[PDB]
RNA sequence: GCUUGACUGCGAGCGUGACGGCGCGAGCAGGUGCGAAAGCAGGUCAUAGUGAUCCGGUGGUUCUGAAUGGAAGGGCCAUC
RNA sequence: UAGCGGCGAGCGAACGGGGAGCAGCCCAGAGCCUGAAUCAGUGUGUGUGUUAGUGGAAGCGUCUGGAAAGGCGCGCGAUACAGGGUGACAGCCCCGUACACAAAAAUGCACAUGCUGUGAGCUCGAUGAGUAGGGCGGGACACGUGGUAUCCUGUCUGAAUAUGGGGGGACCAUCCUCCAAGGCUAAAUACUCCUGACUGACCGAUAGUGAACCAGUACCGUGAGGGAAAGGCGAAAAGAACCCCGGCGAGGGGAGUGAAAAAGAACCUGAAACCGUGUACGUACAAGCAGUGGGAGCACAGACUGUGUGACUGCGUACCUUUUGUAUAAUGGGUCAGCGACUUAUAUUCUGUAGCAAGGUUAACCGAAUAGGGGAGCCGAAGGGAAACCGAGUCUUAACU
């Protein structure tokens, strides 16, 4: 029972190296360097998705900055008073709200503002 | 091939209805007159192996 | 048990517990897997290290060279060297108890005649030792891939049988669960079921 | 039922340790063997009955008693071994041939174990004081 | 002052040890000592004063005894 | 198991039982009757092998295709559908196979028979002496000198002799059993350099023999000795006439063969490492495990999404091993391809599962053979005690509350 492994051996590698295709020199030639990278790659990914939430809060709340100052309140104070006024609107709605339609994010300023003082 | 007793225990020990091993107690051999009475008495009877050496005899006691 | 005739259409008393008895899957299954094991031969056998034809020197010096360290030009890790673990001949019969044997056979015996793939027939002989004739009756009955089970010893029947590779004839002696369960149907003449029973007991 | 129809009771054919083929496998590098010491080694571990050096318990204790050779000759039967035998006479040789006692046995006991209906002659053999009695009630007879 | 309890067989039940073991123990049976008696006594105020198994030695024995009767040897108990 | 054993590690019977096979004889010796059974050689006849061989059934049409043995039709043989070939997979094309036959000659084994040697039966005897024992030293018996029986003998001794002697595990008595110091003897048992047939949950060119090949070769070594690598065009050479470039080269382009020459002998398939040519995008102000998340632009493919690239940007110090702890400046790896490590046998225990169940199961072996016989044995249904022994109890003790 002479079980020869040529077959699936190739088939393993040549699976792994297409996952590593576009990576720099061996690390899309070479199976022992590309299966690294591979994993590497898998553990950068679920980091990643993690940190893209981060990241993407992050963006959001700089242009929100941006905008409620522009409209005379700072984000912490713009956020209070959208809280205390019972606006429930997240601030990736509030961040694309702020860059395509300037009336609209004044409004809720002014909203804030209110509730506010 | 069969595996082989460990005379020495096969000696020491005898297997008893349930399957523990009672045997002779150590100590009661020679210099006595120095130990006291009492003492050599409780030696006398035979005694169970207990929990913690049982399995090393059961090793040692294949066929018994 | 009560198996009704093909060529007479008249009754056949039987026992309930050899024809009738429930199908045990799993006792059928290991004596049929038991059957397989002794049929093969094992035959087969690699060279050990110790085998392989060399001489035991060793190759290079332990140390110094910076090769790494190799001790036998025979050794496994080492192209055209010995098997790790080389095979020997061995027997892979496995021991079946008489008991679950019958059994087995018992529960295929009622399988067949629940299926409707047992025919009972008063008799089953050929005239001329003559494959055609064999062939004939066979179409006559109907049948193709056929156990013809036999009490007593048919030469022409035999001789008939031979050629024809869907077809076996057997002694009711010779019977095995294999070979039950493989043919589509089974024939068994008046006498082979009698005798089976007394087997069987 | 067919060859390719049958399949084994579930739970009778397990799925057989492999040692040694990666990381899933549960049995990985090591095969189970924890990290180098002898019993990691190939060949490794220590024979019955050793204990790293300390005087082991088939040693520490003191050896007893000596083995009777009529013990290997001697036998003990059962009521339902009074039953066993053929006709109603139970002699060493009526045992022997019934199967119940070894060829090399001098000297058997009747006892009290299990029971006897039919009336049974006891010849030659020692028979307890229950069993007499039982032996007695089933209306046999007991002679030396 | 008188004595040999520095008893023999056991021992509910505990303590302490991985185990080998080691320790405390009322009470029961037999037989004793002191006490008028109740009682106490199974060594010493307690905790060190010690060495497993094997192999032998000595004494006893209602065990065994390689055809049988013995015997040797073995076992068991005491001890070195 | 009983035993042996620094009573350690280990070694390890016998009695008795079941089988295979079963064959008993002769000389220490002379009288009788005496070529008397048996055995061996040697001629002859018969039978059956062996060493060459002979015969050996039955299929065409059509479609696809380079080619049919394949598809689809309709037939036939089969005591032959084992197997192998033939342009793809053939019971019926070829060689065979089942079955039936065959030997001038040589020879194996049977009987039958002739010749030579060989000696059967009766009565009377006789019954292996430097031997058995012993002392000393060793060795063999499961038995290590132990209480050590038995066997062998290097050394020194040394009986009795059937009115006798050996053994029965120190030794003595009784009883039982046998007759040493002289031989022969088939079968069942062991093995395979070699010959034939057949088989494989054996390998399929780094495997299987070291050796599929001109292999114990090349090569290495003074020598003993060590010891490789290396298989495949095509169905058939039909192996490329002729022309051209080139050195009357190598190599190549046509032509031709072929089903196919990106099947051209550096020949089936033809992966990966590794090296090129072409196209798209990126890249010459930019600092690090080279990815990942976000992401512009550009190219392409279709009707915006797929693909390719990735400016810029957040995060981010390989893997294994070994360690309290490794980015570690600790180990290992240049890469790829192939191979490379928890197996096997037998005992034992526990778990699952199947059978039967106070029973379960057979081993050798026999066997028209995985059937059926075979229950010799083994485990269990009773333990206690060191043992005799007792026994649902038993041991302890004079006796146990
Ligand atoms: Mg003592
Ligand atoms: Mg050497
Ligand atoms: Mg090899
Ligand atoms: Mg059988
Ligand atoms: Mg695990
Ligand atoms: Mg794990
Ligand atoms: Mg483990
Ligand atoms: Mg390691
Ligand atoms: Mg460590
Ligand atoms: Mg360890
Ligand atoms: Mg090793
Ligand atoms: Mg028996
Ligand atoms: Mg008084
Ligand atoms: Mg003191
Ligand atoms: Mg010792
Ligand atoms: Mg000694
Ligand atoms: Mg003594
Ligand atoms: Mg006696
Ligand atoms: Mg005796
Ligand atoms: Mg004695
Ligand atoms: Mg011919
Ligand atoms: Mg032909
Ligand atoms: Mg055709
Ligand atoms: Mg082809
Ligand atoms: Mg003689
Ligand atoms: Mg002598
Ligand atoms: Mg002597
Ligand atoms: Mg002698
Ligand atoms: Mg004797
Ligand atoms: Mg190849
Ligand atoms: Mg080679
Ligand atoms: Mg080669
Ligand atoms: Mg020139
Ligand atoms: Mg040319
Ligand atoms: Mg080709
Ligand atoms: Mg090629
Ligand atoms: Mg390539
Ligand atoms: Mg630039
Ligand atoms: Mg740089
Ligand atoms: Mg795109
Ligand atoms: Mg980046
Ligand atoms: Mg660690
Ligand atoms: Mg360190
Ligand atoms: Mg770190
Ligand atoms: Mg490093
Ligand atoms: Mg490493
Ligand atoms: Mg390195
Ligand atoms: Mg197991
Ligand atoms: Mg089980």
């Amino acid at each position: 029972a002479r079980v020869k492994r040529g077959v699936i051996a190739r088939a393993r590698h040549k699976k792994i190296l297409k996952q590593a295709k576009g990576y720099y020199g061996a690390r899309s030639r070479v199976y022992r360097v590309a299966f690294q990278a591979v994993i590497k790659a898998g553990q950068y990914a679920y980091r990643d998705r993690r940190q893209r939430k981060r990241q993407f809060r992050q963006l959001w709340i700089a242009r929100i900055n941006a905008a409620a100052r522009q409209n005379g309140i700072s984000y912490s104070k713009f956020i209070n008073g959208l809280k205390k006024a019972s606006v429930e609107i997240d601030r990736k709605i509030l961040a694309d709200i702020a860059v395509f339609d300037k009336v609209a994010f004044t409004a809720l300023v002014e909203k804030a503002k209110a509730a506010l003082a | 091939p069969k595996i082989k007793t460990v005379r020495g225990a096969a000696k020491r020990f005898k297997k008893t209805g349930k399957g523990g091993f009672k045997h002779k107690h150590a100590n009661l051999r020679h210099i006595l007159t120095k130990k006291a009475t009492k003492r050599k008495r409780h030696l006398r009877p035979k005694a169970m192996v207990s929990k913690g050496d049982l399995g090393l005899v059961i090793a040692c006691l294949p066929y018994a | 048990m009560e198996l009704v005739l093909k060529d007479a259409q008249s009754a056949l008393t039987v026992s309930e517990t050899t024809f009738g008895r429930d199908f045990n899957e799993a006792l059928v299954h290991q004596v049929v897997v038991a059957y397989a094991a002794g049929a093969r031969q094992g035959t087969r056998a690699q060279k050990t290290r110790a085998e392989v034809t060399g001489s035991g020197k060793k190759p290079w010096r332990q140390k110094g060279t910076g090769r790494a360290r190799s001790g036998s030009i025979k050794s496994p890790i080492w192209r055209s060297g010995g098997v790790t673990f080389a095979a020997r001949p061995q027997d892979h019969s496995q021991k079946v108890n008489k008991k679950m044997y019958r059994g087995a056979l018992k529960s295929i015996l009622s399988e067949l005649v629940r299926q409707d793939r047992l025919i009972v027939v008063e008799k089953f002989s050929v005239e001329a030792p003559k494959t055609k004739l064999l062939a004939q009756k066979l179409k006559d009955m109907a049948l193709e891939d056929v156990l013809i089970i036999t009490g007593e010893l048919d030469e022409n029947l035999f001789l008939a049988a031979r050629n024809l590779h869907k077809v076996d004839v057997r002694d009711a002696t010779g019977i095995d669960p294999v070979s039950l369960i493989a043919f589509d149907k089974v024939v068994m003449t008046a006498d082979a079921v009698k005798q089976v029973e007394e087997m069987l007991a | 039922m067919r060859l390719n129809t049958l399949s084994p009771a579930e739970g009778s054919k397990k799925a057989g340790k492999r040692l040694g083929r990666g990381i899933g496998s549960g049995l990985g590098k090591t095969g189970g063997r924890g990290h180098k010491g002898q019993k990691s080694r190939s060949g490794g571990g220590v024979r019955r009955g050793f204990e790293g050096g300390q005087m082991p318990l088939y040693r520490r204790l003191p050896k007893f008693g000596f083995t009777s050779r009529k013990a290997a000759i001697t036998a003990e039967v059962r009521l339902s071994d009074l039953a066993k035998v053929e006709g109603g006479v139970v002699d060493l040789n009526t045992l022997k041939a019934a199967n119940i006692i070894g060829i090399q046995i001098e000297f058997a006991k009747v006892i009290l174990a299990g029971e006897v209906t039919t009336p049974v002659t006891v010849r030659g053999l020692r028979v307890t004081k229950g069993a007499r009695a039982a032996i007695e009630a089933a209306g046999g007879k007991i002679e030396e």
